[PDB]
Parts: C-alpha cells; sequence; structure tokens
C-alpha cells in the first residue's frame, strides 16, 4: 500500500 | 489503486521496490520509480527514456551521488515517500484526463514529470533531459 505499518501484498506498506 | 495498473505498470513499481532494496534505501522514492520505469524495459516509458538517452546506469550513478547507498538491508516491503505517493496519484489523474481506464507505464512517467520536483526530476535534469520534452517524447510514442 501507500502508508507505513505492515506489508502490502506486492509493494509498499499499509496502516490498519 | 494498484487494481487500475496495467500488468507492466505493476512491474514498474515492483522493480522500483527491488531497486530501493538493492540500494539499502528505506523508502521507495520517485527516483526508484524512474529506475523501475527503465528496468521494465518494454513500455512506452522505457522506450521514451531510452530514446532520450536516459540509462539505468546514468540514473543509478546520480542516485548514488545524491542519496547514497544505505548501510543495512531494509525489510521486505518498503513504503513510498510522500512525493512518490503524489506521483502515483497524479499518474491516475493523467490516465483519467486522457480517457484511459488503466494506468500504464506512460502514465507513471507523465505523473513523475507533472509532480516535477522530487529526486527523479532532479536526476533527469542533471542527465540533461528537460521534463517538458519527456512529456513530448512520451505522448508522441503514444
Amino acid at each position: 500500500g501507500l502508508r507505513r505499518l505492515f506489508a502490502d501484498q506486492l509493494v509498499g506498506r499499509r496502516n490498519i | 489503486m494498484f487494481e487500475r495498473f496495467t500488468d507492466r505498470a505493476r512491474r514498474v513499481v515492483v522493480l522500483a521496490q527491488e531497486e530501493a532494496r538493492m540500494l539499502n534505501h528505506n523508502y521507495i522514492g520517485t527516483e526508484h520509480i524512474l529506475l523501475g520505469l527503465i528496468h521494465e524495459g518494454e513500455g512506452v516509458a522505457a522506450k521514451s527514456l531510452e530514446s532520450l538517452g536516459i540509462s539505468l546506469e546514468g540514473v543509478r550513478s546520480q542516485v548514488e551521488e545524491i542519496i547514497g547507498q544505505g548501510q543495512q538491508a531494509p525489510s521486505g516491503h518498503i513504503p513510498f515517500t510522500p512525493r512518490a505517493k503524489k506521483v502515483l496519484e497524479l499518474s491516475l489523474r493523467e490516465a483519467l484526463q486522457l480517457g484511459h481506464n488503466y494506468i500504464g507505464t506512460e502514465h507513471i512517467l507523465l505523473g513523475l514529470i507533472r509532480e516535477g520536483e522530487g529526486v527523479a526530476a532532479q536526476v533527469l535534469v542533471k542527465l540533461g533531459a528537460e521534463l517538458t520534452r519527456v512529456r513530448q517524447q512520451v505522448i508522441q510514442l503514444l
């Protein structure tokens, strides 16, 4: 994803 | 937002992350997106950059100069910088405005040019590619 906390499936990170 | 990307556009951002990882960088920045557009190799973006003389090696060397290799290998998945997130948002806006339902490599490059201020933009200028023409050389390939 487009944020910070944990891994997106492919690229980047996401928040809850 | 990834649901709207072409398979090759998806490949661009996957390669961008891989490049950030190789450089021991903690964020995927616009410069990594640029590297990914070149690595993808086949798309309108890669071809535009190739035809404007912008090489993987040229970009890598500029990134090494400007940012530098990090010391420690980062985690699996690396977050985007705010500027890179803005480039992806603008890539969607390019595609929409052009009447395209998908975001291709061309739109990622157009988005990068439109944001126009990050590390990628700086690198492109240092390598003698004015952003305006990149737009030109692109929509022409289109």
